[PDB]
Formats: C-alpha cells, structure tokens, sequence
C-alpha cells in the first residue's frame, strides 16, 4: 500500500435525489407571449463592440507628445535609478586609535562578517579598512564560507 | 453478428468453448461475467456488401428539393409521388439500379427486374 | 453501498494501493493494542481568476469511497450545464423549495475489474507476444497478483478475526 | 485545507470537531431537475434576491401527463405569467444533490 | 464573378445562444442510442449539441436571416441524407446573390 | 481568435485490406508517437468499451462498422482507467522536464489546452472533445468501408479567400507580439541595470 495520499476533509451531506427531469418553456396562449420572442431576437441583433475612434484634431497637435519633443516626462514609474540613487552620503576615515578596538569589538559579535556589512557598519571608505582588515582578519575564498572575512586564529585562539 | 455487451461493467463479451457441455457461452476479459450465446455465429465477413444501399432514409427525405421526383406506382399504398435516388456504395462496382421512397407510406422499393 | 460511506477529495493518482477506510479504523485499533537565489526579474502570465479558482479547486477530484472499499466512485467536474440548472426540492408537505444549483459532477466506478500497473501495462503494449492473451486476468487473477482493494481488505480483515 | 492522507495517527479526532462521514439523513428526499430559460434563469440564481419569497405555484392535473407553471404578479407584466413543464425523463436513476462545507479546524 | 462577394464575419456565439434556447439539446447528454433520428447541429465546423426537430429549427432560422436579424453572410446547410445541420460565420467565404 | 495558431489531429488506420488486424491511431500535438483511439477515449473519462463504441458508432444495429472496431479496443485492452491511460499519454510527451510526479497532469493539460483546441480550452469539456473524436473516426471508417468518397479538394466550399483585412491582421498581430517583447525587455534591462 501507499502511507500518503493527501486528502482534503470536508463536510458533505446528500440533500435528494432527482426523480423528474423537467424543461420550463412559456406557454404560447398567454398574453404576454411574443415579448420573449422580441427579446430572443434582440440577443443577434446586438453589437456590444463599438468601432475605433477617429481624432478630428489637427494632426500637428495630436503628434505634439511623440518623438523628440519640448515636454518633459513627468511620470514617476520604473524610475528605480531615481529611489535610490537618491541616497548617497560620505563618511571620514575613523582614526586607527579609534577603530582597531571597533573592529575586535565587531568580530567578538560573529566569527564570519562579510565585506559589504564591514563598510556599512564601520561607515568608512573601503581603501583605509582594508588595511586594518588584512591586518588583523583573513579572507577564505576556497571554502565552503567563501568571500568572508574571519579574525586569524592566532587572536581567535584566545 | 452481434456483439453483446457486459451487464456489470460494458464490456464487450467475447466468446468462450466450455468442456463440460460443449455449448458457446459469451464472458468477459475482466469482470468474470458469463452468458449462454443465442446463436453459433462469430464471425460474418462480406466481401460483396449490400448494406447501406439505402443508408440515410429519414421521416422527411422528401423534403429535399434536389431529389428528383417520378410517377411510379408504389406498389403497397397506390401513390404516384416518390423519390428516387442512386445506391449510396461508393465503390465502382455497384449497378445503377435505384430505390424509390413513397411520400405517403415511407416504403422503399427497387425498380430492378433482374433479382428484385 | 456499505456504510459509512465519505465522500472528500483527495489525489486520486494510484488510486489502487491507497488504504481503505476500515483498513485505516483497523490500523487505529492495533496500533493502540500495540501501545498497550532567484533571478530577481521574473515576467507572470496573466490568468483570469475564475479559470485559477476553478483549476485550484478542481485540481483533486470528488472522491467516494465505502467504509469496506467495494465501491470506489471519482468525481469529474462538468461545464456543460453547471450554471444553466435550478434544482427544485420538495418539502414533506406538498409544498416547493427553490434552490439554485451551482455544479455538476460525473462519477464512475474503479477498481471493479482488479486494473493493471502501468509497468504490467507498457510491457504487454511492447512485442512481448504476438497478442495479449484473451483469458491474461483471469490467468493472473489465480497467481494472486492485481487484485482488488475490496478484496484486499477483506483477506486482511479475516487474517484478524481468525487471531 | 490541506490535510493528511491515510491518517493511521488517528489525528482527525482532535483537528476536526465534526464527523467526517458522509451523511444520508436528507438522502430520502424527491428533486426535480429543471432547466430554466435565459430570462427566468436571470432572476432566480441571483444571490441579491431569493429572500424566501412566493414565486408561484405548480399546478398538476389529477390524472397527471401534464405540468404547468404559474408565477405570481411580481414580474412586472414583462415576462409569461404560465409556463408548461416538459418531463424530459418521467424516470431517472443514478442521479444525487450532494452539498459541502467547511468543517472546525479547533479541537 | 462580377456578382461575387466575399464574408467579412461575425461572432458566433449569439447563434449558439439562439439555438441552445430553441430546443438545441447539450451534447453532454446526448445518448446516440436512446434517438437514433436526431439532427446533429455544427456552427463553424464545431460540434455544439443535438436536435429533435431540425425541420422546425431550419425554418425558423431561415426566416430569421431573411427578415435581417442574422448576418446575412450567415451560411446554413441542411445535409437532410446525412442528418447533419452546418452553420459557418467565418470569413474567407465566397458567396453571391440569387 | 485568441491566439491564432493551428494544430493538426490526424487519425491513421494502419494497415491495408490485406492484413487481418488493422487498428486506429490519433496523433496528438508534442508526443512524438501515433496512440490508439480507445486509450485517448479512456484519457477522457470513458473507460468503459461499451460507450466508446456508443460514442464513434450511432446505430445499434451496424454490425459492419463495429467489426472494423474490435481491432482499436484489443490493442488497448491493457489500459483501463484514466490514471493508466494520463501516464501512458505522458511517458510520450516530449518534455523529459517532470520526473514522474506531475506526468499524469502533464498528459491531462496537452489533452485541455493542445487537444482540438477549436472546440475549447476551458476544464470540464472533455465530453465535448470525446464525441468530436468519434466524429472523425466516425467519418474515416465510413470512407474506409466504401460508404462515402473523399472529399474533394477542389470543392471550394472548403476553401477560403483571405483579403486585406485578415492579412493585415495576422500581420499586425506578429509585429504588436514582437513590439511587446521589446517592451518587456527594456523594464527588465531598466531595473537590472538600474536605469531611468
Ligand atoms: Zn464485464
Ligand atoms: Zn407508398
């Protein structure tokens, strides 16, 4: 046998069962017969499309929004350059007086920091924290961490 | 021939030879239903067919406007008024002979002479 | 039918090796005894939404099933009248009750006949013989093997209550 | 609404307050199966109506064969006030009104 | 021909419509051996349903094309031998007057 | 209208007057292999042989036309239900992309959405597309037996005459599909590559 099938529960109930079959069609001696028969008729002789447009304007103005025209666009969408291009900020090289015991402090938190959250959260240029970085951390590419920085083992081993 | 069919599940009845009483008896390939056979007939090959001749006589096949009309006497009601049509077998072996349908009795007949 | 009979849905692939209701009240009662990245750009096609209602929901078909497994009833969702029909229900006093109806469903039988494995099945349609014998179920009905979920319930049941 | 399969766990005595069997109380109950027309049918699906209203009568002859339809004068002197029932099949078989709804997922 | 002309076409469904209301029973219930007479009805090449009564169904076709409420382009055909009803509404068809 | 491509259903009847067995095979968009006519009558829902028959056969009494049959329904004996016969269908679609799981639904979607799509391509239509495929085999065993003549080519009732407006057409439709390709690939490009 098979242990899972997947079934989905559900409240049901038989409610009757069908013993006529019936077709409901209007009497033809009733007075208000021939009315459906209009309506019936009506169902082909509608059209609920409609036909395209035509512009009466001057052909000048209608083609004013195409090509290399004056206007400027206005239109706030797709524009991702624009939401976050806007944010942009520089910082200045915290001192190595100051920093080297930032970084010891960062690397007591987690044993494997990634470069793109080192710049962010020491918020310095990436020329000088590299230096103190190599210094004090190595890279493993090879390993199964790749492309992370991790303190050297002979202050881990601490 | 005919083929019967199952009665618990529709399937056709192919025949089976019992041993035991030498007669014919239809059952099933996956139910195991069984059914005494009324005929020894199993199989009935026609090379030279005569069915369908008058394949697709209806209530109205007068109403038809492109039916040619004739006066031959329907010989079970004395009517004068029919239609005549051609065997409807395609193959180029067939002969010309026609079937009339009477307007008033529905009756097909044949205006051969030769087997009638 | 023999009941109690419940109706749900469920998948109905395999529909031939899956445990029967009394089997599984059974299983109950000696388990006791025993106890005792992405691509980050990714373009959708558009569905309209009724069509996705109706593909989800009807993705498992209605499914009824008898206690002891001797009919096996799946259900098939029909769009040929679902919404043209009124049901009416009469009440037990001469009296008419108007109540719409919302879809139709067409259920046939399985597992009557003990249905092959679609192994069984691809090796017969290959050029394992010039034909596939006319009595190969009854033949294979005696060797014990493609049998029914009734009867193999029922053989089961009685391996109990022999005990 | 996902749900295990076989569930020899025995896990629907809890997940679900309500039985699970199928019931055949209302089994034992005539229906007529009745196709409408465009127009009736127009007026008697809508969820916006059907409030538990007298729509008409159905009037059946003592010796039967014959069946009519008589609505009542809401329908505005627009539409046939009588209709004829045309028994399609005076016996049917193999044919159910079966219903379904949600059950208690608490306890 | 100088008298030919060529259909545009129309929608189909509102001649469905106009026939499941005129008695064009549903081909879901259609039991071959149960009325070994009916008429099978084909709009567009496509198999819609059944007829008891084609005689009836084709007149009041007819003259409903012909008093202008179908498409005049509208082309019916009664193969009365092998009981088949056609309607085309497609273009591309060739027709002319008479 | 809706998507304007065709796709052709062929039904074959192998074989020639001389061989004592000749059966009936359809071939169905992306499966590579020519399928009896019974095991895609099963695919739809009717597994019993007995309505198959009903449904290509409209007299009870035409003995001839069923003889032909019996060929078709033993050469797809083996296959009984609808389960079998979707993973029969399946096993020779040409996707190789399902690895078993979703090969009875494969079967079940060609059969809905590339199965006489003329008909329709909504769910719950397979009685529709049952009845059609006894139609056409219907009208192929009925040439087959010497009843009816092929149809003509030259008949022009089945021929169609295509002027500006549906040429135009088929070509506007072509290059508005090809407009829209260009349309999405610029957003894509514009939010990779971070563009106004
Ligand atoms: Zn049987
Ligand atoms: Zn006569």
């Amino acid at each position: 046998y098979i242990p899972y099938v997947k079934t989905i529960p559900k409240k049901t109930a038989i409610v009757g069962t069908v013993c006529h079959e019936c077709q409901v069609m209007p009497s033809m001696n009733d007075p208000n017969y021939h009315k459906i028969v209009e309506q019936r008729r009506n169902i082909v002789k509608l059209n609920n499309k409609e036909r395209i447009t035509t512009l009466d304007e001057t052909v000048g103005v209608t083609m004013s929004h195409t090509g290399m025209s004056m206007r400027s666009d206005n239109s706030n969408f797709l524009k991702v350059g624009r939401e976050k291009a806007k944010s942009n900020i520089k910082s200045i090289r915290m001192p190595k007086k100051e920093i080297l015991d930032y970084l010891f402090k960062l690397f007591d938190e987690y044993d494997y920091w990634s470069l793109k959250g080192l710049k962010e959260r020491t918020r310095q240029p990436e020329a000088h924290l590299k230096e103190c970085l190599d210094k004090v951390a190595t890279l493993v590419k090879k390993g199964p961490y790749a492309f992370k920085y991790t303190l050297r083992p002979e202050y881990k081993k601490l | 021939t005919t083929f019967r069919f199952c009665r618990d599940c529709n399937n056709m009845l192919y025949p089976r030879e019992d041993k035991e009483n030498n007669r014919l008896l239809f059952e099933c390939r996956t139910c195991s239903y069984v059914e005494e056979a009324g005929s020894p007939l199993v199989y009935r090959h026609e090379l030279i067919t005569n069915i369908g001749e008058t394949a697709g006589v209806v209530q109205d096949i007068g109403s038809d406007p492109t039916l040619p009309r004739s006066d031959r006497e329907c010989p079970k009601c004395h009517s004068r008024e029919n239609v005549f049509f051609q065997s409807q077998q395609r193959r180029k072996d067939t002969s010309m002979v026609l079937f009339f349908v009477c307007l008033s009795c529905s009756h097909i007949f044949t205006s051969d002479q030769k087997n009638k | 039918f023999h009941l109690p009979v419940r109706l749900h849905r469920k998948d109905t692939r395999n529909l031939q090796f899956q445990l029967t209701r009394a089997e599984i009240v059974q299983r109950q009662k000696e388990i006791s005894e025993y106890k005792k990245l992405r691509r980050k750009t990714r373009q959708l096609k558009v569905l309209d939404e009724n069509a996705k209602k109706l593909r989800f929901e009807e993705f498992y078909p209605w499914v009824m099933e008898d206690f002891d497994g001797y009919n096996t009833w799946v259900g098939s969702y029909e769009a040929g009248n679902s919404d043209s029909y009124v049901l009416l229900s009469v009440e037990d006093d001469g009296s008419f009750t108007m109540i719409p109806a919302d879809k139709v469903y067409k259920f046939t039988a399985r597992n009557k006949y003990a249905t092959l494995t679609i192994d069984e099945a691809e090796k017969r349609m290959d050029k394992k013989s010039g034909e596939v014998p006319r009595w190969l179920m009854k033949h294979l009905d005696n060797i014990g093997t493609t049998t029914t979920r009734y009867d193999r319930t029922r053989r089961k049941l009685k391996a109990v209550a022999d005990q | 609404e996902v749900f295990d399969g076989n569930d020899i766990e025995n896990n629907e005595t809890k997940v679900y307050e309500e039985s699970l069997d199928l019931d055949l109380e209302r089994s034992n109950r005539q229906v007529w199966l009745v196709r409408l027309p465009m127009f009736l049918a127009e007026k008697w699906r809508d969820r916006n109506n059907l409030h538990g209203q007298e729509l008409g009568k159905i009037r059946i002859n003592k010796d039967g064969s014959k069946i009519t339809l008589l609505l009542n004068e809401n329908d505005n002197d627009s539409i046939p006030h009588e209709y004829d029932l045309e028994l399609t099949k005076k016996v049917v078989e193999n044919e159910y009104v079966f219903t379904e709804q949600n059950l208690k997922k608490y306890q | 021909s100088l008298m030919s002309c060529i259909s545009v076409g129309t929608d189909p469904m509102p001649i469905i419509t106009f026939l499941s209301e005129w008695g064009m029973e549903p081909l879901e219930d259609y039991v071959p051996h149960q009325s070994p007479d009916a008429t099978r009805v084909f709009v567009n090449g496509v198999w819609h349903g059944v007829h008891r009564n084609p005689a009836r169904l084709m007149e009041t076709l007819r003259t409903l094309r012909r008093k202008g409420d179908i498409n005049p382009e509208v082309s019916m055909i009664r193969d009365i031998r092998e009981k088949e009803l056609k309607i085309f509404t497609d273009a591309g068809r060739v027709y002319r007057p008479l | 209208k809706g998507s304007r491509f065709i796709s052709t259903l062929q039904v074959k009847l192998y074989g020639r007057e001389g061989s004592s067995a000749r059966t009936i095979k359809a071939t169905l968009p992306y499966i590579k292999q020519d399928i009896p006519i019974v095991i895609i009558f099963r695919a739809l829902g009717i597994i019993p042989d007995g309505e198959i028959l009903e449904h290509i056969c409209y007299d009870v009494n035409d003995w001839q036309m069923l003889e032909m049959l019996k060929p078709c329904v033993e050469d797809g004996f083996v296959i009984q239900d609808r389960e079998t016969a979707l993973d029969f269908i399946g096993r020779r679609g040409t996707a190789l992309g399902i690895k078993k799981e979703k090969r009875i639904q494969y079967a079940k979607d060609i059969l809905q959405k590339e199965f006489l799509p003329h008909i329709t391509q909504l769910e719950g239509f397979e009685s529709r597309k049952a009845f059609f495929l006894g139609y056409m085999i219907n009208r192929l065993l009925l040439c087959a037996l010497d009843r009816k003549d092929q149809d003509d080519r030259d008949h022009f009732g089945k021929k169609r005459l295509d002027l500006a407006g549906p040429l135009l057409a088929q070509l506007f439709k072509t290059l508005f599909k090809k407009l829209t390709k260009d349309i999405f690939r610029y957003m894509q490009r514009t939010v990779e590559e971070a563009h106004d």
